[PDB]
């Protein structure tokens, strides 16, 4: 796909994993090898293995810089590089987007609006907080019913 | 009458008319007017489509095991070569069910419309209520009918069969997925040592 | 003249900053000659500070 | 309380509660899975 | 090849096309979409004097209106299409 | 009545024949718009109905599909075999030069009836057999739309029988259908 | 110079002279307000373009209205 072998088979993707151990087996020669500094690259060492070793495993695709490049068209292969991430974020950015749609309803309907959004009432915002879990069920709910969506006869329009 | 939850008040829009209602709408998804009348529409048939979704899980998976059918696992059985193609068979599937459920759009839309025969108009449905088609095709023995009281009974039996078979399926489903094992072995791991086949040590 | 005290009025003046917005009616001059009487209370302000401004009863309907 | 808590939901204490929860969650989740570019599930 | 006859019957279809075929759909069109208008008026009415639509050139005798100007404009039709024929067969 | 219970639009009471009230994304909304979508239908209807017999029955008698005979114009040298014989005069540019009069004095001549009903169906000419001046008039042109629209279906089962699987015919594509049909549907073309 | 313009949405709040650096401003009788007063700009000469009645107006949009036109020796502020 675009070129692009896979990073388990690509031998620049396996040269950076060489050429990243061999700087931090280097930076391991000037300290004691029980030291407390040494532990960090140990770790750092183990750290780097482990993240080579899962990008080959995924199916990411290298190219001819050795790096893995992220297929976004929507390929069936590809799904966890934009798709499945995608669809993660969304609902979590649907869900910044509901409970803070909701909180404002909440809080226009109350004796001082204005003093509800620079003291935000806990209480009543994470009681919506939790209901912003179910929103796609809630935000197509609302746009069906009409409430989503305002009429612009009620809309502030500046004038022509 | 009972609820999800002691203590905590029943909300305004379910009310104890519908069968298998226990106030449990925390995060309003049935608040709005009109709302509620597909949400039970959408239980039905989800609820429907679990039973049958578990008597084809676990009930050949449990005649496997005995080893009276040996039919293969639910989760390899798209793989599983037939009369027809796997491909074909979604294709018809879906031929099928855009009539059945098309039917079933009308119901819901505008009841009392769709229960009459489209070809030999003297067959008509014998259902009153909204999902529940009674006839002699879906309910032969006729016992859809009878006393509110009775009605309401058979009806709550319905959902609390239905709302633990969706909880199963939906369960046999995460079941294959990290654990790549068919849902009455897993049983029967669990029957050996409880302690050591559980969620965290399968991750 | 106007529609009510204390009712709820939506403005039709375009340069208004309050165009298409719920106001509420607190005074009419009911004195002839007057060309804006109504005198409309807003929950919001302006960029002026202000929430208080004078309409004509044909820049006004009941809303 | 009727004050104190009051002023612990103030606008700029609430952002530095959840932001200080927000990326305490997010340094967390890139402790024990760091390096995470593809999404396996 | 064949250019005395290829030309000459496309553009012989064409005005064929333009007489009898698409005349009541061209004069119907140059009567509802009219003169070219700015602002109400005429550009010859504006003050044009070079925009004036000439009428001795549009003097014409045959019975439905067919002029020189839809013979050159027709017939250069059939000369764009005989020599697309022309083109496309000479390949 | 194409979905019992479906409330029929204003604009569709069920006095024009055929008038099933299918618009859902309400083309025909607009009452102009409306007059033109009705005879409009019936041009592409029954250019459809005089095509299933120009696909068929050139294919069943064997002188190849709808696609095969109709690339010999691409080719410079193709000779238009017609039932199996080569006419003098097909040439693409002899061909084309005569539809391009024929066709378009056909069409102009249809253009200009004023009447939104002759426009439709204009017997006379067009009718010498007389059923159009007899007792069933409200029925056949029932039967006109629903052969049409059937027709209509067809030929656009035609074209993408032809995109889906090109060098093939729509009765080879019913051959290939006849002898194993649970297996070479659609769902070959949906899934790839 | 300057053209100041009063329009008939004035309220007759006085603001607009009171915020005047360059004694344009006056109030003049009115029929059209409870105050029963209007400004005018009979010096609008010597009007610098400042704007301080237009900040000084309550009424929305606003009813002293300054438009920036031909700037002469009264209107450029200067001294030299
Ligand atoms: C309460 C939640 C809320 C909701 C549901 C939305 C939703 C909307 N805003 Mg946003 N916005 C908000 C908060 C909100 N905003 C706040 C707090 C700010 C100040 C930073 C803005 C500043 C703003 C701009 C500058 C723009 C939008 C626009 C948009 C639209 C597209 C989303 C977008 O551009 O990315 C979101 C945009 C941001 C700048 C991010 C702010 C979102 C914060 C982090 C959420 C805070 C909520 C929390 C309860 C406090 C959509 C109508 C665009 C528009 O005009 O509509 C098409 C646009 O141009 N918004
Ligand atoms: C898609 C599944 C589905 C649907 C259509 C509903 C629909 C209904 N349920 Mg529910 N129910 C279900 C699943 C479902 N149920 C299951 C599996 C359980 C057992 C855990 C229950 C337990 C239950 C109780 C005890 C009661 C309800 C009731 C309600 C009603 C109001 C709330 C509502 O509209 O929820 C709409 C819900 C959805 C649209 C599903 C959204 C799912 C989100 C998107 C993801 C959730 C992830 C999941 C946990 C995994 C409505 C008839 C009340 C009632 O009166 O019933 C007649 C009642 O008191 N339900
Ligand atoms: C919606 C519900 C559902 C779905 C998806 C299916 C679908 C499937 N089941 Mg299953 N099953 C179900 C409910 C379900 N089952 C129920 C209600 C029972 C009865 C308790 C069974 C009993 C059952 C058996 C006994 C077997 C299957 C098998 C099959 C497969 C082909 C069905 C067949 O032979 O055509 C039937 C066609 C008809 C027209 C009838 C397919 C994977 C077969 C399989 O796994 O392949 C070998 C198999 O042998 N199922
Ligand atoms: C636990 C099983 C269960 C229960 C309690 C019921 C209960 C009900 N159903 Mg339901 N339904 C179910 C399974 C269930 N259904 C499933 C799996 C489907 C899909 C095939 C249906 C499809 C369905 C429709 C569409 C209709 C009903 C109707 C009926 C009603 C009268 C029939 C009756 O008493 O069934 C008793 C059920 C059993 C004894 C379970 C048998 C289990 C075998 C042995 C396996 C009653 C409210 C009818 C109705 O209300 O019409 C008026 C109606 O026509 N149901
Ligand atoms: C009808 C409800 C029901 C029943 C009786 C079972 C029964 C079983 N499941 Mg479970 N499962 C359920 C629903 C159900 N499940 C649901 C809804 C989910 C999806 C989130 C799962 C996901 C799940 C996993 C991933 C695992 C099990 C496994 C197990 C076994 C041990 C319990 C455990 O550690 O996981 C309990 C997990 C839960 C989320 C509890 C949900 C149960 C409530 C009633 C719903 C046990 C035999 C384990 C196994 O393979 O056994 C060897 C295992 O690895 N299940
Ligand atoms: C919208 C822009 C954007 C996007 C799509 C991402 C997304 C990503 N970055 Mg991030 N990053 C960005 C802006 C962005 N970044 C900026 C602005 C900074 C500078 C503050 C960084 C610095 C940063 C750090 C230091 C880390 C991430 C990491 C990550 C991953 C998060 C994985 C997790 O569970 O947490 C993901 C691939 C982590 C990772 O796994 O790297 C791949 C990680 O190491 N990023
Ligand atoms: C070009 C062909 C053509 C045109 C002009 C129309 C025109 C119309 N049809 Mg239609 N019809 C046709 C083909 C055609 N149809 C075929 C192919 C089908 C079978 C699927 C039907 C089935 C159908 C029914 C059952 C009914 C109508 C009716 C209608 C009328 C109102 C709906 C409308 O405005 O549609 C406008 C449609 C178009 C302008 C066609 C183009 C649509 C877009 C641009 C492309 C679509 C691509 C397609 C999905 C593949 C109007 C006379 C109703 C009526 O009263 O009939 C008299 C009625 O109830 N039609
Ligand atoms: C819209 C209608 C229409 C169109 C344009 C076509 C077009 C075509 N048909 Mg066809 N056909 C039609 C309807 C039509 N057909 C119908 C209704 C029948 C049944 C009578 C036939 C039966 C027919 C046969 C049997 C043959 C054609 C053939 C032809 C081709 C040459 C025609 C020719 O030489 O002119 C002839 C002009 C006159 C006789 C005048 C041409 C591509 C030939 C073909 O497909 O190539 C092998 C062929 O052999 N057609
Ligand atoms: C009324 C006209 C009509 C009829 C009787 C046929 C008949 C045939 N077509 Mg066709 N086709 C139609 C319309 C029709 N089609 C339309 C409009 C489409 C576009 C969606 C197609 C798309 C099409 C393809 C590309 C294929 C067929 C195939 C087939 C076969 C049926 C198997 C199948 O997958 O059906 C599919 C039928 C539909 C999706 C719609 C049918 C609607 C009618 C009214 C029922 C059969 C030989 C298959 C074949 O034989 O090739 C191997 C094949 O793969 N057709
Ligand atoms: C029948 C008749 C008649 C006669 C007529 C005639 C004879 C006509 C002719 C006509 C003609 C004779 C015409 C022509 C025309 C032509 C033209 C008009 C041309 C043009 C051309 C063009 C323009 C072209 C172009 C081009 C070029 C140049 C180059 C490049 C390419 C092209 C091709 C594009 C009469 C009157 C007696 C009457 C009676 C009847
Ligand atoms: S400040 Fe505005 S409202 Fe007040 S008197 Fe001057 S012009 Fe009128």
């Amino acid at each position: 796909v675009a070129g692009l072998t896979p990073c388990k088979e690509s031998k620049g993707f396996a040269k950076r994993q060489k050429q990243e151990i061999k700087k931090l087996e280097g930076r391991l020669k000037l300290y004691a090898p029980d030291s407390a500094p040494a532990l960090a690259i140990n770790a750092t060492i183990e750290k780097t293995k482990r993240r080579f070793e899962f990008y080959g495993n995924q199916g990411l695709l290298c190219g001819t810089d050795g790096l893995p490049h992220l297929i976004v068209d929507g390929d069936q292969a590809h799904l966890g590089e934009f798709v499945y991430p995608g669809l993660v974020f969304l609902y979590i950015a649907g869900w910044i987007g509901w409970v803070g749609r909701a909180y404002l309803i909440d809080v226009r309907t109350s004796k001082k609006p204005t003093e509800k959004e620079i003291i935000i009432d806990v209480p009543l915002a994470l009681r919506i907080m939790s209901k912003g879990l179910t929103w796609p069920v809630a935000a197509i709910g609302e746009l069906r019913s009409g409430k989503l969506v305002e009429k612009s006869s009620n809309i502030t329009v500046s004038p022509r | 009458r009972p609820l999800w939850l002691p203590g905590s008040e029943a909300p305004k829009w379910l009310d104890g008319s519908l069968p298998g209602d226990y106030g449990f709408d925390p995060l309003d998804l049935a608040a709005e007017p009109g709302r509620l009348n597909w949400m039970v529409q959408a239980e039905l048939v989800h609820c429907r489509w679990a039973m049958l979704g578990a008597a084809g899980i676990f009930i050949p998976e449990l005649l496997t095991k005995i080893g009276i059918l040996n039919t293969p696992s639910w989760y390899k059985a798209g793989d599983a070569t037939y009369f027809a193609d796997q491909g074909t068979l979604f294709i018809v599937e879906l031929l099928l069910m855009a009539w059945a459920e098309s039917r079933r759009w009308a119901d819901i839309a505008r009841p009392g419309s769709v229960n009459t025969d489209p070809i030999f108009p003297n067959n008509k449905l014998t259902g009153t209520d909204v999902g529940y088609p009674g006839g002699l095709w879906f309910d032969p023995l006729g016992w859809g009918s009878g006393s509110e009281d009775k009605l309401k009974e058979i009806r709550t039996k319905e959902v609390k069969n239905g709302r633990l078979a969706m909880l199963a399926v939906l369960g046999a489903f995460v079941q294959a997925n990290v654990t790549h094992v068919g849902p009455i072995d897993n049983l029967f791991a669990h029957l050996a040592d409880p302690y050591h086949t559980t969620i965290l040590q399968s991750l | 003249i106007g529609p009510k005290r204390g009712s709820i009025v939506k403005v039709l003046r375009r340069e208004s900053y309050w165009f298409n917005d719920t106001g509420k009616v607190v005074a009419v001059d009911q004195a002839p000659g007057v060309r804006y009487p109504v005198v409309v209370r807003f929950d919001k302000v302006n960029y002026a500070g202000v929430s208080t401004n004078n309409y004509s009863p044909d820049e006004l309907e009941q809303s | 309380m009727q004050d104190v808590k009051t002023y612990l939901s103030t606008a700029p204490v609430l952002a530095t509660l959840w932001f200080g929860f927000l990326a305490g969650l997010l340094i967390e989740i890139n402790r024990f899975f760091p390096d995470a570019l593809v999404l396996p599930l | 090849a064949n250019t005395a006859l290829t030309i000459t019957l496309s553009t012989g279809a064409l005005l064929f096309l333009g007489r009898f075929v698409f005349l009541p759909f061209q004069r119907d069109n140059v009567s509802r979409q009219g003169l070219p208008v700015q602002n109400g008026v005429t550009h010859f009415d504006a003050g044009d004097s070079r925009a004036q639509e000439v009428t001795s050139f549009l003097k014409t005798n045959d019975p439905a209106g067919f002029t020189i100007v839809d013979v050159l404009a027709w017939g250069a039709l059939g000369h764009a299409v005989g020599f697309f024929i022309l083109a496309t067969i000479n390949n | 009545e194409w979905l019992p219970g479906n409330p029929r639009p204003s604009y569709l009471d069920g006095s024009a024949p055929g008038d099933f009230g299918f618009d859902p994304l309400g083309l025909g909304e607009v009452p102009e718009n409306l007059e033109r979508f009705k005879e409009s239908e019936l041009i592409h209807a029954r250019w459809a109905m005089l095509a299933v017999p120009g696909v068929l029955i050139p294919e069943a008698l064997g002188y190849g599909n709808w696609v095969s005979a109709q690339k010999w114009a691409a080719t410079p040298g193709g000779q238009a075999t017609y039932l199996g014989n080569p006419v003098p005069w097909g040439n693409l540019p002899v061909i084309l030069a005569i539809e391009f009069l024929a066709i378009a004095f056909a069409e102009s001549q249809r253009n200009g009836e004023p009447d939104p009903e002759k426009r439709k169906y204009p017997g006379g000419a067009f009718d010498p057999l007389g059923f159009s001046k007899g007792a069933n008039l409200e029925e056949l042109k029932l039967k006109e739309i629903k052969n049409g629209r059937l027709a209509l279906v067809a030929f656009l089962g035609f074209a993408v029988q032809a995109i889906a699987y090109p060098g093939t015919g729509p009765l080879e594509n019913l051959k290939t259908h006849l002898a194993d049909p649970w297996h070479n549907t659609i769902a070959h073309v949906i899934i790839p | 110079a300057h053209s100041v313009k009063i329009y008939d949405t004035c309220i007759g709040c006085t603001q607009c002279v009171r915020a005047c650096p360059t004694d344009v401003l006056e109030m003049v009788p009115w029929d059209g307000c409870k105050a029963s007063q209007i400004a005018s700009a009979p010096r609008t000469e010597d009007c610098v373009g400042c704007k301080r009645c237009e900040s000084a107006c309550p009424t929305d949009f606003l009813s002293v209205r300054v438009y920036l036109g031909a700037e002469t020796t009264r209107s450029m502020g200067l001294a030299y």
